[PDB]
């Protein structure tokens, strides 16, 4: 019922003029093609190395719509497997996290080791007189798993490029958060999970290239939150320079500030901790990244984070018109317990199902998805013309394509990457098309 | 276990809780704020699934907050709605609180009583939106010399491991 | 407002309301009709959404009736079912009434008491049909000299702006 | 994508022999083709001029599955717009009715005037250095909007014929209700909204050509209701002559009566008001229409009304197997407040979610839709052979094709119009096919 | 026609029922088993639809059991969970019992009282599973000389003709 | 669109090597093709002759997704009709069971006799002046209905073979239960109905060829039950020889035991009755079948029963991922009331929504169906290699293809029959393919 040929991906989006057709947000055939290609060939976030410290520790997560289990091995390596018994396809694990020595299927009793091999089969001599090859029937394994400074990503496809090459320039911005202090980072206190009724492209695009909405959507929160002396006005009011990076679908954005200051939504203790440890962060990275304590960042397809409040967000697609959000809080390992408690309170207050800020965003996305149900509604062009033609490469030492923070360079780049991945058979063709597009836009 | 109060105290405390719920249902947030005591603690946490061995031992996967408030943060949450620029609550939600299974017991501190109830919160908003939240609730109540009651604490339990609503803009 | 009734009156009026609901649940409509008073008024209206400025002023979009009955119209509604030719009621619906948060107070007219409760009405019919109606309810009750109670009025509130059931063949 | 060639519309319905295949009531491809063509090219009811009296007043309604806002302009005209912000497609209004000066999108803050132009764009010089053309990005507007004696209709397609030509003969029957007295009419007291789980064709066909069911479905209501002294027997028992008009998918039907009498369901005060004002109504229209205080009328696709109880009903399709009903009560403007209150009580008692009559109809439709889920169930022919071959044109001054009231001329005409609209590219081909069908059936 | 109990007995029996429900909600099955009396009878039947003529006569299509237990079978059901090999209850479900409309009456046998209530049982399990069971319930309670109460009988009514859950691993 | 050409049935299942692709459990086009062919051309269970003893008695059941009514005629025959009024397609019956003289449509009032003819049409002379042929508009009738020893089956297709030929060898196993004593059997006490969220192929295959799971899934029930002290060890431990019959999609399985013993789940009174009546059963049938009081059976597509507890189970498909179970209890007619009460208590305790055994099975099926939602999850092969190559024909007098009880012969046969029926136009081609497959497997 779904055919790649009948679909016209390039017809729906027009990057050069900046027009988008809303039919891409509601089409089931598009959704199945996405599940086959985009989530099949792109690196996806799995977990943090702090969550599986000792051998035998495991964590249950998702890739696309497929359940996956991540397990720490005896020699220190990390592996990821699909949750499916090779006989009748029943899951072998259900807990959120823990420690185990083998996974046992409850339906019939097949047992698998942590390395994935099939160790036990009940009544094998009677059931299989001809003999069974236990080598062939091991657990399905993710071929590519790799960790960047403590964040574990995984890929289904061997032909795809490595993690470092897939990241590219956005690694320079992620290093700003991940490498502030010696010792790395760690997660603090559990995971928050909830469900929103909107396509997965809405939050991804917003966390890629949207600072425009914070002026109007979050006016009430600014007015209310704006006894210790602090700057009531938000950082964007007094900022001198602003930067947005929009390349390969990876997006980032921040403001230039004289002093290291977090946003008004954080607690005083968190800002004090940030100010006290400025010398080490400046020495390790540099003045430009050290002074950045506010911004937005998104890694294609579905990893999002903000610099100030220290939150990680992962979106799992559930059908063409739903998504599930998992939210983590991450902080420096060397921080004391009190500072970590302050971080947890601040992040859970500002962002979450009951946060001051998330409510309006989720409401807007759900309203748009509800509207997109009529024939006339999803055949009208939408404007994407912010900052068109002003793209340039900075010479001050900041890598990548750069434009003003009030522009849609990253959104257009993400949509171009989406159209290229959806309409190409091989990764080499995708890379060639991306290079051609970059050469066109830069000149 | 815990000593049960007599009939009169049970009646009065139950009526106080019903009055507070009715104030919440009628969009009177200033009176509801007047009901609370200065040391109010408003709490909710997350829910997890554990292994059989962990349950036998008593260990659980780590959890995190959802609500953690004092009176001042509740004042801020009220003022945010009163500004007129909260798009989550424009138009406002329509809610009903149903309270049942009220158990009241005495406490070591004089003039403080512990309460446990079960609740169903029904929320309908805009057109064709409906949501049920079912759970349990623990409270502590203080009586003044003028026969007026104040709420000192509230700890809420929600039975959903994966919350199925896009946001929680209602006060439980 | 008016002083709350004592324990005995609260107990008796609550038992009366429970008995009426049980009569409705067991398909005994003649006894339920015997319960009502001659001047019964049975009312329900519609629900609308308004602008922020209208809510600040107090203005609302116009509304309309859904139920507006006296005792005789309720008699007609009962007789229609009793004929055997009501295809909405064939086969009959299975309902449960759950009542909570009962607040009772006195009234200016002697021997008349005002009641406010919250209700959940569950309706299941045929095979694989389920519907929940949640809301609030106001009542007035009159006591006779022989310690018998009659229902004088009933005003029902439904929280659905767009009703999600094809018909309402059940008496609330 | 969606091509009519793969479908066989003419195969499913056989008008000449009077057979219908139930697959038309449950097919999703048919539903999408309907949304594209029938609701895209046909005049649809919007509102009443009494609901938007003063400039700036607006009303929220639907066309097909698309939300629409109707607003009264300052010069006295009326305009209808689609509820969609041109930037990211978010709705700009949510209230049921009211008065306003501009519509503001809450997501980013774009503001539109009542005439639809884009007046305000926040931080435009910084966001759009190259410049933005505010003329191109106005609100989507319905090109054709027109009011007939106070009822507002709208059309998406410019090529479609005008409102008067689209109505044709059914205007002669609508004028019977609309032109009884000077001053026109007005709506009284709010709108009733509810949801039924059945295809939109069931109520439309019933209100087009079904008087047969009232004998059996509403037996209990007649027995119970059949207070002040009144004719216990309904009008049909004592009636002598009956008329049904079945042309162009527009259907109407009534009985001939010596005296002006409403049906037994109405209140005594309403009938007394009808009897007292007979001279003016007879003088303005004529004896035949003045004596008609009962019957049924439908306008293709989804406008229904009954003469006696003064009710207007609009059906909005929600998927292949659901519909949403909006019910209005309408009465003469010159009537006093007491008479209008009597009208409101009578209409709300007889018709509504809790009415005596509507319950059985909704139950029957839902049961049929539930049954239509099996392969064998939706491949068996259904009979439509009532009054076949007795069609003739009256010579007593009543326009249109006429047959006995116990016939299915209007249902067959509606299904023929449905099959013609669904299977034609241009309106001219539809008109030619309709003319050919009429010439065939009349001879 | 049997006289309703006074205030004190109503209060005590209601508190006993609430305590039993709270024991069930907290996964304490040994104490709940200690609550029951030796002659406990735990019953539930099926629901059918009948013709109009049958309903007028009083006949209905035949029905069958769903639960039929004594204390020993309940002990077996508890031990099955305690083994650790019941995959229906691994991980365990999270349930809430809501009880309402409590009517208490005397009985011919001394020191035995009859109770009728309405219940809503909410069950949520794993991630994104929710089920509501609404119905009525009849009980008999025996008071000991030491002011302790035991449960003698329980007959449950479920309003679903076609049960919409894959299994019932929860004790009602 | 559902067409044989676009689909690739033979690609999905590989019987010779024993592999299955899970996509067959979740594909909607496969489901529609199944509804058209498998349930359209196969004999389906309707009722028991004990439920309709006297003329005019009726019973409401299903075939596929189509409601069907079974009625006993005056001359002693049995007829099954589709629940649909020939005018507008409304159902004519809703009660579970009862006695009637005619079926009346409530929408308009057409009345049908028990033989199906149309006897009454309200106001026919006025509505149908040209005349109506009542012969053509009778109730849709199932052409083929036949009863085997008191169990009524029905078929939609005339070209399909007769009931005896469709059954074949599985009749020899069904006769073991049905012909234990004189007088046949009868049903005791009502029907249990509930809903499970899984494909019908899961329970069908399990009740066809699955004894492996009882070792691990039902370990807790075995450990707890041992109602008093009995033979603690189940039958499979003491059993010496085991047999599985796997032919034509019909599967059966049991153990050889020295003494007539039921399983440990049954009550003592039932086993005592079996031991007391063993003599007559042995005389009527033979020692082999008389000593069998345990095992599993299945008749394609969806009839299941177990010998010990005397339960009949019918599965009605409701969409690609749901099923509805109806459970009956059946026992010998000559048994006294006390023994029948014991049978009812035992069956309802062991099997049902609240049974000790059914809970785990339903849980496993629902978990598998939940997992089958990802692209990668439903494209991985599953093993079917139990007992491969050991098929042989016994010479001890037991008909059919026989293998060890811990084998998957019947599952592979069922999947082959499924693939043949789904991909053939005529029954003769199906029979030829089945004969070819059997000749291949015997070599
Ligand atoms: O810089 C920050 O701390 C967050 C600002 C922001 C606002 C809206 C979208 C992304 C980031
Ligand atoms: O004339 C009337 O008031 C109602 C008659 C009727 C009967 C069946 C369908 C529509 C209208
Ligand atoms: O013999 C019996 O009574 C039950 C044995 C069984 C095991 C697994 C599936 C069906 C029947
Ligand atoms: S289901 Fe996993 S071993 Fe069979
Ligand atoms: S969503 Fe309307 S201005 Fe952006
Ligand atoms: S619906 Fe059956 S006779 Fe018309
Ligand atoms: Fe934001
Ligand atoms: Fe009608
Ligand atoms: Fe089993």
């Amino acid at each position: 019922m779904t055919t790649p040929s009948d679909l016209n991906i390039y017809q729906l989006i027009d990057t050069q003029n900046g027009r988008v057709t809303p039919r891409i947000y509601t089409d089931p055939d598009i959704y199945q093609l996405e599940l086959e290609r985009i989530f099949g060939r792109c690196w996806l976030f799995l977990a943090h190395e702090s969550q599986i410290p000792k051998p035998g520790d495991f964590f249950n997560t998702y890739m696309g719509e497929d359940a996956v289990v991540v397990v720490r091995q005896k020699d220190g390596s990390i592996k990821a497997f699909l949750n499916q018994c090779r006989h009748r396809a029943m899951r072998v694990s259900y807990a959120d996290c823990g420690n185990t020595r083998a996974f046992t299927c409850p339906y019939h009793g097949w047992s698998y080791g942590i390395n994935g091999e099939l160790i036990d089969v009940p009544l094998e001599p009677r059931a299989y007189p001809q003999g069974l090859c236990k080598s062939h029937w091991g657990l399905n394994e993710v071929p590519c798993v790799e960790s960047y400074k403590g964040l574990i990503f995984g890929n289904w496809d061997t032909s795809a490029p490595g993690l470092r090459d897939y990241l590219g320039d956005i690694a320079w911005y992620l290093d700003g958060m991940l490498d502030r202090r010696e010792g790395g980072t760690e997660i603090v206190g559990g995971v928050q999970k909830w469900v929103i009724n909107c396509n997965w492209k809405f939050p991804a695009e917003q966390f890629a290239s949207d600072q425009y909405h914070a002026l109007f959507s979050h006016a009430s929160a600014v007015q209310v939150l704006g006894g210790d002396g602090q700057t009531a006005r938000p950082v964007w009011e007094t900022a001198k320079d602003a930067l947005q990076f929009g390349q390969d679908g990876h997006g980032s954005g921040f403001f230039f500030t004289e002093k290291p200051d977090a946003n008004v939504w954080v607690d005083g203790a968190v800002s004090s901790y940030y100010r006290e440890t400025y010398a080490e962060a400046e020495q390790r990275l540099g003045e430009v990244r050290a002074l950045r304590l506010a911004g937005h960042n998104n890694i294609f397809p579905t990893l999002s984070w903000l610099n100030g409040t220290a939150t990680l967000r992962v979106w799992h697609p559930r059908g063409p018109d739903q998504v599930e959000v998992w939210a983590f809080c991450i902080t420096d390992k060397a921080a004391s317990d009190e500072v970590k408690a302050a971080f947890e309170n601040s992040a859970t207050r500002a962002f979450g199902p009951a946060g001051f800020l998330e409510q309006d965003d989720s409401e807007n996305w759900c309203e748009i998805q509800k509207l997109l149900k009529g024939h006339r509604a999803r055949n009208s062009k939408l404007c994407l013309e912010m900052g068109l033609g002003q793209e340039k490469r900075r010479d001050d030492g900041i890598p990548g394509i750069t434009n003003y923070i009030f522009s849609e360079t990253a959104a257009r780049g993400m949509y171009q990457r989406w159209a290229d991945l959806l309409s190409s058979e091989s990764w080499q063709e995708v890379l060639d098309k991306t290079a051609a597009y970059q050469q066109e836009v830069m000149k | 276990m815990s000593a049960q109060v007599s009939l009169e105290l049970h009646h009065r405390i139950s009526q106080f809780l019903f009055h507070e719920a009715s104030l919440l249902d009628d969009w009177k947030f200033r009176d509801w704020l007047a009901q609370l005591d200065e040391e109010i603690r408003y709490t909710m946490r997350t829910t997890v699934n554990a292994q059989t061995r962990d349950r036998r031992k008593g260990v659980q996967p780590p959890t995190t907050w959802i609500f953690n408030d004092t009176k001042d943060q509740l004042e801020r949450r009220i003022a945010r709605l009163e500004t007129g620029m909260a798009w989550a609550e424009e138009p406002p939600s329509r809610t009903r609180h149903l309270i049942s299974n009220c158990q009241i017991s005495e406490t070591d501190i004089p003039n403080v009583f512990a309460v446990r109830v079960n609740y169903l919160l029904y929320r309908a908003q805009k057109e064709r939106d409906e949501t049920f939240y079912v759970g349990t609730r623990f409270d502590k109540v203080r009586r003044l010399e003028d026969d007026n009651w104040r709420l000192l604490e509230r700890d809420i339990v929600l039975d959903q491991a994966v919350i199925t609503s896009h946001n929680l803009s209602v006060l439980f």
